[PDB]
Order: structure tokens, then sequence, then C-alpha cells
RNA sequence: AAUGGCUGAAAGCCUCUCAAGCCAGAAUUUCGUCUAGAUGAAUACUUUGUCUUUUUCUUGUUACUUUAGUACAAUUGAAAAUUAUAUACGUUGUAUUUAUUAUCUCGUGUAUUACUCUAUCAAAAGGGUAGUGAAUACUGAGUUAACAAAAUUUAAAGCAUAA
RNA sequence: AUAAACAUACUUUGAAUCGGCCAAGUCUGGUAAGCAGGACUGGCGAUGCGGGAUGAACCGAACGUCGAGAUAAAGUGCCAAAAAGAAACAUAACGAGUACCACAAAAGGUAUUCAUUCAUAUUGACAAU
RNA sequence: UGUGAAUUAAAAGUAAAAAUCCGAUAAUAAUGGAAUGAUAAAAGCUAUUUAAGGUAAGAUUAAUAAAUUUAAUCC
């Protein structure tokens, strides 16, 4: 198990600076106690960031903090994120070309809504701060002038 | 006729340093080079020192009734009776002197709700004009 | 440069061990100042370091280094014509300070590196007996004068840009 | 999409002045113009991504990378030491490459 | 990423030499760069003073065939050209690569004079000489040693500040209407919201 | 240029200046003139109008021929001059790359633009007029995102016809 | 005192070599010589590497194949990896600019900077009127 | 009449805060890396017991003091 900064803690705000969802801001709700990796979620209803897992590496903590209590955290264990896991059509089963994937998105599409029952609280929330459902909402960005050495989050 | 002088009373600007951004003024005058600088330490927290004049700049204002080697008790006394940071608060380079302090202290999120104002309010002022 | 008191005593038949030699040298170390004192002992006394005991080498710090004075260097150096004794006048705040100065304006003016250079002696003069003719420009009560032809100022090294943007100006400052 | 990096010229390997080691590259990040703005950098990732031209039937990718970190400062004017997975083409001397913002310590 | 931007610079009130050692190191750092007004940059000396330097420049020609010598370019955006070629590697692809983004003009052409402009501080004439150290301009050298063109550079020059006069005069106009029509809407009552937001921060 | 002079300090006078500023002065220098000359420009005709390569026909070139692939109008970039700078202020303290709130829909008119396009007067213009579209502000509301994918920048074969 | 056991003492057999050259806080002949000849040491020869642009001898340092780090001589506007600040006497001149090194003298200047000595320095020195 | 280098009286002060200069130093440590590795238990580290010890400096109080002076009982 891997220790966090002292900057990440439940509730506040953190920027994706990498891998897919880069650019992105999310809501750490928890860490994975079975791997290390921080369970985030920028709730989907807002940016459209599912609910997943992200090393602390990829990630920058943000002063901004929607705290949040009682999210409903029950399921969403290292059960479900092996649950909805795409694997791969092994070796020695036949073929299975192109069609094994496009299934299994539809099969694990339902638990995945399933557990968004999370969001429910820090969306309502989130539209209490004044401009902050704009600022969650939209890409994080490097402008003119924006030196690294010199932000401060 | 030139305005701001490097004599006795004159108050600096120390622009490089640990003491940038931070008042102080000249009780001595060393040669063409060097001055001492005694900004109150115990008003800005400039020590008393000598200093080149390529780390310093003049201002408008001079300080009444100082003579060259004031002694730090008496100095104080006449830097609050001009009331010099209340005057230099109201000019161009004070005022740039707290924007920067304003600007340093932003976050992420303040820097984005100010990016986002502005550009309406100027978008919407531009409309105005026929 | 910092200035150090130095005393030693002799101990052989030639000089009875109850004379005691001071000095105050300014050294850049101890090493350098001890170096310095042994020298003037054999060139001044016959005294060599193999029979002598030094006692004690301790630096001089400056009592007041806020209030400005008038100093008066006097020394002797070599040219390549003869050796000479000149007096020369410095405004500082430390002796320490004065010093450095001297070196650096010595091996300018007359281009004499440090190994040819004597400090005889070191005092505070009064501010009318002050005679370079730039120094005694500055040492009124009422010396005025607008420093033009400004460079601006950078904070630091941070803002330093190779290439800036839209025209330069200098400052009346 | 986003801007989440900050473009350095590779200025040219770790030299001398008849010799050349190109195992370390030398980048000039912009906005850094002091060593002392260096410390920020140590570690970062950097990655030359460049394109290639493939042909219609080839499968290779069009557009590779070379990654590599930040090491070390090189002098006072905020120049920084990359050791990369494979050394830089020396084809590539001042073009840009894009230091990221991790692995984060914010 | 590509910088496919020019860096325009703006030669007036500069010196020559310091002027090319920045450009030259910037050159070899995939930057492109023109140098309008290559025509008034100053170089140390006064007019007699230069014109012995460039007596002795002439002097150097390939006794046996003049044709092949060295070609003594009289016009300045061939000065600067010529100073920069010089701090620049020698006989390789680098050298000649960093050499095709490099331009000047003597005057300002149609696409460069409405650009922005930059300076070079190192290089500037008030930063590095003595005031009364006496200069000479690249133009009026260029004069003395057989450069035609000095009289269209500046009738063309002069025909381009009164253009932009006017310009700058109309956009000064509209720039006061602008910004006494944003003076209004920050003092509206409906945006007191956003601006309260902007006075914290000392924006407004 | 050598040289002879003008005004003129340093140095209250004097002085052509190892000072600032000027004049006159060579078989001199540079323009002007002569010879060779690189990158070029204008006009005439033939074309073409997003683009390339491999082939291929010809004495050779261009257009041209075939099979594909590729993008599809709409926020980029300018005060000048001086620096012992009219007075005031010193406006401090990060040039380019690199300053847009994810996509789409629903909506009302007005206004704006170094925006696009059409017509016209002009024009070796970030031109005027008239209209249209785009984007933005007034200023909203609503849908979607979870796995996957988000890329041109160019390849391959010909000679019917015309100049 | 210090150091020394792969120390110390050797024995036998034998190779190649005895054209040398260079430096210098050294010398003799010579007007002098990148000339001729010597005393002591270190080198080149037999030796590459980093620096002096280039160089048998100069400076640092002597080499199995490599990785990383401090360093040496010496450098830090560009070629070229690497610096910012301070004070001065210079610079209206092909003046100045990395020792050996690839050159400059005597002499003169009411050119300039600094220091010493002497006299005049006021109730009034010098220049002019 | 004003400034004042320096000195002097009283208050405060057991004479270790913070900042700058001047001296003095560089290493114990903390956080990020880089080069070459290793993966398993420890003369590891941690918890509980008694107790050699803590030489300005583990703490406090006492006598007094220009003290790396002497005691006492707590840790």
């Amino acid at each position: 198990l891997e220790k966090l900064r002292k900057s990440i803690v439940p509730g506040a705000i953190l920027i994706i600076v990498a891998g897919k969802y880069a650019g992105k801001k999310v809501v750490f709700l928890k860490q994975c106690i079975k791997s290390g990796a921080l369970i985030v979620t920028g709730p989907f209803k807002i940016n459209g960031v599912p609910l997943m897992r992200i090393n602390q590496r990829y990630v920058i903590a943000t002063s901004q903090k929607v705290d949040v209590s009682k999210v409903d955290t029950t399921g969403v264990d290292v059960k479900f994120f092996k649950k909805i896991a795409i694997k791969k059509a092994a070796f020695g089963k036949t073929v299975e070309e192109d069609f094994a994937k496009k299934q299994y998105e539809a099969k694990k599409a339902l638990i995945v809504e399933k557990q968004k029952q999370v969001d429910e609280s820090i969306v309502a929330e989130i539209k209490k701060v004044p401009y902050l459902k704009e600022y969650m909402a939209s890409y994080f960005t490097l402008k003119n002038g924006d030196h690294p050495h010199l932000l401060k989050f | 006729v030139f305005s701001r002088f490097v004599e006795v009373g004159r108050v600096v600007l120390m622009k490089t340093g640990p003491f940038a951004s931070k008042l102080a003024v000249i009780v001595e005058i060393l040669d063409h080079n060097r001055v001492l600088v005694d900004g109150p330490q115990a008003i800005t927290g400039v020590p008393r020192q000598v200093v080149n004049l390529n780390t310093i700049s003049l201002t408008s204002f001079v300080v009444n009734k100082v003579t060259r080697g004031m002694t730090h008790k008496k100095l104080c006394l006449r830097f609050t009776q001009d009331a010099i940071i209340k005057r230099f608060n109201k000019t161009a380079t004070g005022k740039a002197i707290e924007k920067r302090i304003l600007r340093e202290k932003m976050t992420d999120f303040d820097k984005f709700q100010v990016s986002i104002i502005n550009r309406k309010i100027n978008a919407a002022a531009k409309i105005a004009v026929s | 440069m910092k200035e150090y008191y130095i005393t030693a005593r002799c101990t052989d038949k030639a000089h009875n061990p109850n004379e005691i030699f001071r000095s105050r040298v300014f050294a850049p170390n101890y090493v350098v100042a001890k170096s310095k004192f042994w020298m003037m002992l054999k060139k001044q006394h016959k005294v060599k370091k193999i029979n002598a005991e030094l006692l004690q080498c301790q630096p001089i710090f400056e009592k007041n280094p806020t209030v400005v004075k008038n100093y008066q260097i006097f020394l002797r150096y070599v040219s390549a014509g003869g050796i000479h004794n000149i007096t020369k006048q410095y405004r500082d705040v430390t002796r320490v300070g004065a010093v450095r100065q001297m070196y650096n304006d010595l091996a300018s003016q007359y281009r004499t590196r440090q190994d040819k250079i004597q400090l005889i002696s070191i005092t505070t003069v009064g501010d009318k007996a002050v005679k370079n003719p730039v120094l005694h420009q500055f040492v009124g009560h009422h010396v005025k004068f607008p420093m033009v032809h400004c460079k601006p100022v950078i904070a630091s090294k941070r803002f330093n840009l190779p290439i800036k943007a839209g025209k330069l100006t200098t400052k009346l400052c | 999409k986003c801007r989440l990096h900050v473009n350095a010229v590779f200025m040219g390997f770790q030299r001398a002045q008849r010799n050349q080691y190109p195992n370390v590259a030398l980048l000039q990040i912009s906005g850094v113009n002091t060593k002392e703005d260096t410390p920020f950098y140590i570690g970062k990732r950097v990655a030359y991504v460049y394109k290639v031209n493939v042909k219609k039937g080839s499968n290779k990718p069009a557009i590779r990378a070379i990654f590599g970190k930040i090491v070390a400062p090189h002098g006072n004017h905020g120049v920084v030491k990359a050791r990369f997975l494979h050394n830089l083409p020396p084809k590539a001397m001042g073009q840009n490459l894009k230091v990221f913002l991790y692995p984060s310590n914010i | 990423s590509t910088n496919n931007k020019v860096t325009v610079i703006d030669c007036h009130g500069h010196v020559l030499g310091r002027v090319a050692s920045v450009v030259a190191k910037h050159l070899l750092l995939g930057q492109k760069f023109v140098l309008v007004r290559c025509e008034d940059l100053q170089v140390c000396g006064t007019l007699k003073m230069r014109l012995v330097q460039w007596e002795l420049y002439q002097r150097k020609r390939v006794n046996t065939n003049p044709t092949r010598g060295a070609f003594h370019h009289r016009s300045p955006a061939d000065m600067v050209r010529k100073a920069v070629r010089g701090m620049l590697p020698k006989n390789n692809y680098r050298g000649k690569l960093a050499l095709k983004n490099l331009k000047c003009f003597e005057g300002c052409p149609a696409p460069y004079d409405k650009m922005k402009k930059s300076s070079i501080p190192e290089a500037a004439a008030i930063y590095s000489f003595n005031p009364t150290r006496k200069r000479t301009l690249l133009g009026e050298l260029g004069t003395a040693v057989g450069w035609k063109y000095a009289d269209v550079v500046a009738k063309n020059e002069a025909e381009r500040k009164e253009r932009a006069a006017k310009w700058y005069a109309a956009k000064q106009l509209k720039q006061k209407a602008v910004a006494e029509a944003k003076e209004k809407i920050l003092a509206d009552e409906k945006y007191k919201a956003k601006v309260a937001i902007l006075k914290k921060f000392g924006y407004a």
C-alpha cells in the first residue's frame, strides 16, 4: 500500500494530467486498499468521467474541496473494478474475433450505471458553489504565462 | 529640470534581493555609486545598510528634516509624520506592488472565474460601442 | 578581507621572552594573516617561526558597521622605477570594507598587484580632511544629484528574458 | 483539446569543445530563466514526439515517441539534463519537446 | 509543437554585433527571425573610423581571380546577414538550415509591417554604450560605400509613418469608447455579482 | 586625406577641436557613366484552379490519361519619436511556441467585428458602400460521454489530343 | 624519524643500444642565430588524452572495456558545453584582448588619472576689464 | 535653534524568538530523483520487563555566578 500525499484527502478535487482522461477534473473518494490506486469520480453527469482507479502520480491535488459525506460506497471495492474490467479472449478459446469486446461492454454496462448511485450526492452539492459546475466540466489548460513552477493549487 | 534626486531623506524602493518591493529612506551618500539606506527597520524591515544605486529606484517623496546620519529613533518619527506608507499606496507603483501580491495567491479555480468573467465583460463592452 | 589581532613571542638566546609582538593584519583568512605576521618579524627583528611561539590570532570585527567614516590609508608600493609612499582616502562603513577598495583601486589605476603593497596604517580623518578631488564632493551635508540613464532593474534572474516585446526605455529613474 | 505540457528545445547533447556525449541531452524549458526554477522539473516526464510518413500498407504507427526524464540542472540559465530510453536523433536539434506534469509531487 | 510564427525584430536603436549574437543563437534553436529596418543599427565608430574598416575589408580579394574573391556586400541588410553568418556553424547542414530562417529588409515590407515587434535588451544601444561615444547608422555607412537605395527606403519609411499615424489615431478613439463603455457596465447594478469577484483579486 | 580656416571651451584670457559643432581643400573616395553578371519583374499565348508520388510518351517541356487517398469560408500579428526623453507617472515582476468553459439540440431580437462571401467604386490600401453568413454579449434550458476508435501531411500505373 | 616480505641478496645466459633532440629564476665561444659545446633535473625519442585555434617537447595528466559522479589545466557574447554582480585606469584607434608565442626601442607631448613637496592661498591670488 | 560619532542614568532583561549583515561552518536529517543491483531473514526496527548510563545539553528546584560549579528527585 502506497502512502498518499498529505494534500490528497477524501472529497478533494484532483486534476488528471495523464492517460485517457487527461486534463479532466475528478473527486477523490477513497483509496483502493487492495491496489493502492485512488478511486475517483469526476461525476459522470458533469464531466463524463466514470468511476475508475488512477495512480496518485498522474493527478494533481487542487485546493478546491467538495467534501460530501454519506457518499454510500458500500460496493465499489476491488471486486467491482475486477467485475467490470474487459478481459481478452484467452488463447485456446477458438478464435472469437472482433465481437468479444462489443458484447462485453453491453453486459457490463448495467452494473456500471448501478454503482453510479455514488454520484447522486456530489452532483447536488457541486451546483451549490457558483461557477464550480462550469469549472468541473471544463478541461484544464495551460494558458500563456502559465509556468508550472509558479502555479499553485 | 530633473525631478527626483539622490539626496538625504529621499524615499527609495528596493528592487532586488531579500527586501525587494520594500520602501527605504536614504540617510547618507558615500559616493556616486553607494548610498546608506535605513528604511526604518521598525516599520518596513529594511536594515541600515549600504546598497548600490543599481538595485534601488527613486520615488516622489522626500522625508522632511532628515539630516545625514540620522538615528533610527528620530528617523522613525519623521517617517510616520510624513505618512509615507499612506501616500505611497496611492501611487502607480504602490498599486502595482499590491497587485503582484494579490495575484501570487490565486488558485487554479480563482484564475478560472476571472478569465471567464473578464472575457464576457470585455466582449460586452465592445458590443456597447457603435 | 578580514582583520586579525596576532601576537607572538621569541624564545631564544638573542631575544628575551618577555616582549610580545602585536599586529593588526588584513588578510583573506587567518593562515595568510600569520604568513604576513611572520614576515614582518623576520624582516624587522630576525625572529623566525622555528624560534617563536604564537599566542593569539583573533578576528577583529567592526564596532559600528552602520556609521559612514572617512578613512586614510598610508601605504607603500613598488613600481618599475622604485618604491613610493601613498596616502589614499576612502569612504566606507568598515575598516575591512575600505581596504578592499584600496587593493582594487591600486590594481586598476597603478596596475599594482597585491604582492607589492604594504599597508603601513589606517586611521579615520575628519570631514574636511578629505583631499581626494572626487571624494571631497560627497562629504558635505547638502549633496544631491539625479541618477540619469538608469537601466531598468530586474527583480531576479527569473524574469530575465532574452527577447522582449515592444520597445526598450531607460529611466530618469 | 488542452495544453498539458511545456515546450522544451533540444539544444544538443552534453559536450565539450571537441567531444560529445549523446547519452545526455540538454533542454531549454520555456519560462525557466534560472537554475532556481529547475527543482520543480527535476524528475518530470519528457517526450520527443515526431511524425513518420508511413506507407498505406505498413502497420507501423505514423506518430512515434521517445520518452525520458529530467535528471539534473546544467548551468545557471535554467538548462536541464534529460536521459531518454534511446538517444535523441541529432537531426532533432532545435525541435520542441513536450515536458509533462507527471510524476506529480504536488 | 511546431513554431511556425516569426519573431520580428525592429533593429532600430540596437547594436549590430550584439543583435547578431542573440539572433544567431536562437536561429540554432528552431526560431524563425525577420529583422526589419536593418539599416537603423548602430556600430561603434565615427564615419571616418567606419570607412577605414571598410577600406581594409575591401582589400581582401583573391589576387589571381577577383570573381572568386571575397564578396563585399554594401547593402545594410547584407551587412547584418554577414555578421550573423559569422556566428553560425560553418559548412554543415545545421549551419545552413539555421541561416534560412533569417531575413532583413531595409524598411518594412507588406507582411512584416503589421506584425508584433520584439526587442533585444542585451543589444540595445542605451544599455551597452557610453552616451558620448559616437556611433554610425548602417544606412549612413552604406551610402558612403556605395549602396544606392538609401533614398528609396527613406521615402518608403516616410509614407509608412503617415499611414500608421492615422491608423493609431483611429484605434485610439475606438479604445477610448470601449474603455468608457466598460466603466459604465462595471458600475451597473446587474453585474455586481461578477464584479465582486474581480475586485477580490484586484482585476477591477 | 595632408593642410588652411569659423565659432568655441577646457584654462574668465588664448586656441582650427589629444573637445562637442562647421567650411574650404587631391592625378582621392563614392554616386553618375562603361563592360560581364546571380536571384528576379512585366507583358504575349497555352493551360490549370486542394494536393503528391511511382510509372509512362516525347528531342524535350507543359497541359493531358487511369486507379485510388486526402481538405472543404468565417475570433491570427502594427503607434511613431526620444532616452540629459515638455510637466506629471515610472505605471513594478516571464518574448514566440502557448491565453476560447467538452459535444450536440432547443431557443428571441438587437448590437459588435483589422471575420467570411456576393455586387459595386476604388486600390501596387489590415479601403468605402450595400447585402448575406459566422462567432460573441444580453443568456437560458436540455441530451450524451464509461470499454474501443479518434490523423492528413500521397501512393500506384499511362501517351489519345493540343500548344 | 619515516618507509620497506610479491622485501632483500643475487647467479647464469643473452637481446637491442651508444647519430640524439628539447626546456630552463644555468654556463662557455660568438654581433647574434631555430648557431656550437657543457653541469643538474625533467621530458620527446618510445606517448596517446583534456587545454594553448593549429604545433615532438609547453600546462594538466600518462591509457584494459564501460556506467554514474565530483575535479585538473583552463574557460563561461556566437562559433562552443559553461556567469551574475562591483570598482576603476583604458577605448574617437586595424587601441586592447589566452603564458612558451611568433616582436618593438630610445625619445617627445599645456593628452589624461592619482600621489608627494613648495609658494600664492582674503577680506581679497590668479585671468580679463 | 537642529542633527549628532561617542559616553552616561533610569525602566526592561537569566541574557537561546524571527529577519538581514558579519563570522562560522557544511553535514546528521526530511522530501523528490539518477547509475548499478537485491528481495530473504535480520548483531533489523517495534512492544513488555530490571537498570550501565544522560560529563555545558533530558527536566525542575536549591546554594551562588562573567561556571563544560555542587547537590536533590523526577523522566
